[PDB]
DNA sequence: TATAATGGGA
C-alpha cells in the first residue's frame, strides 16, 4: 500500500502557522529578489544561480568544475553583496519547506 | 521592549537656601533641602505636557508646535497641573515638599546657576533610560536581535 | 492567476 506510506510521510511533517506562512512567504520572496541582484552584481542568469543555490542546499552530489567555480565566484564578494547570497540560500530553504508542509 | 537613553534640557527655579551647590549630578543624591514649601512656577505661558518619569516629572510648555521652556519637576516636587491644561505665566505648577532629589534612573550634568535674590535659576543637561514596549503582528517580521544597540531613525521592525 | 480550503477508501 504506497497511498498509507506517503500519507505517512506528508503526516511527519507539521502543519504551519499563519505566522510561520507569513514568514515562510516572505523569505521565499527576499530570496527570489536577492537572486536577481546578484545577477546585476555578477552578471550572469537567474537560473543559473536558482539552481546553484537549490545544489548547495538539497543535495551535496559538472559538479566539480562549474557548480563550484560559481559558488566560488559568489564567494568571493564583498561583504554588502554577499548578504543577498545568505539571504538567497535560507530563501530556497523557505520555499523547500513551504511545499512540505502544504503536500 | 526597547530601553532607549532620552536626553533633555530642562529649567529649574528653587531658593538659593536649600540648594546643595554642585555641577554635576548623580542619581538619587539631593538638589535641595527646603524649609518650607516652595512654589515652582512658570516663567512661560502655554499648554503643559506632564510626562511622568519613574520619580520625576517633566512640564512641557508649548505654543502652537514650538517650545517656550523645557521644565524639570525633581522628586519631592509635586505637579500642580494636569497633562492638557491651560497655564499662564505667574500660575504655579509644583510644590516643592520636603527635600528634593535627583531620579534614580536619571543623571543630571552641565548644570547652570543664575541667582536673582534668594531665587536661583537652574538649567541641567538630564539622561535617563525610558523603556517602550512594542506590538507586532503577524504580518512583521523583526530585524534586531536580542541586546542589539540601536541608533535613532533606524528601523527595529 | 487570489474568500478559504491541509492524511484514502474499499
Amino acid at each position: 500500500d504506497p497511498v498509507r506510506q506517503y500519507l505517512h510521510e506528508i503526516g511527519q511533517v507539521p502543519l504551519l502557522t499563519l505566522e510561520e506562512e507569513i514568514d515562510l512567504a516572505r523569505k521565499v520572496e527576499e530570496g527570489m529578489e536577492a537572486i536577481k541582484k546578484l545577477s546585476e552584481a555578477t552578471g550572469l542568469d537567474q537560473e543559473l544561480i536558482r539552481e546553484v543555490v537549490r545544489a548547495k542546499i538539497l543535495g551535496t552530489a559538472p559538479d566539480p568544475k562549474t557548480v563550484e567555480e560559481v559558488d566560488g565566484k559568489l564567494k568571493s564578494l564583498p561583504k554588502e553583496l554577499k548578504r543577498y547570497l545568505h539571504i538567497a540560500r535560507e530563501g530556497e530553504a523557505a520555499r523547500q519547506h513551504l511545499i512540505e508542509a502544504n503536500l | 521592549r526597547v530601553d532607549y537613553l532620552r536626553k533633555e534640557r530642562a529649567a529649574l527655579r528653587i531658593p538659593l537656601s536649600a540648594w546643595v551647590e554642585k555641577e554635576a549630578y548623580r542619581p538619587g543624591e539631593v538638589l535641595a533641602e527646603l524649609s518650607e514649601p516652595y512654589l515652582f512656577r512658570a516663567e512661560e505661558s502655554g499648554v503643559v505636557e506632564l510626562k511622568d518619569l519613574a520619580e520625576g516629572h517633566l512640564i512641557y510648555l508649548r505654543q502652537e508646535e514650538e517650545v517656550v521652556a523645557r521644565y524639570f519637576l525633581p522628586a519631592g516636587m509635586t505637579p500642580l497641573v494636569v497633562e492638557g491644561e491651560i497655564v499662564e505665566v505667574g500660575q504655579p505648577l509644583a510644590e516643592g515638599k520636603g527635600l528634593l532629589r535627583l531620579p534614580r534612573h536619571m543623571t543630571a550634568k552641565e548644570v547652570e546657576a543664575e541667582e536673582e535674590g534668594d531665587s536661583v535659576h537652574l538649567t541641567l543637561f538630564l539622561e535617563w533610560t525610558e523603556p517602550k514596549d512594542y506590538k507586532v503582528a503577524p504580518h512583521m517580521n523583526v530585524i534586531v536581535p536580542e541586546g542589539a544597540k540601536v541608533q535613532a531613525g533606524e528601523k527595529i521592525v
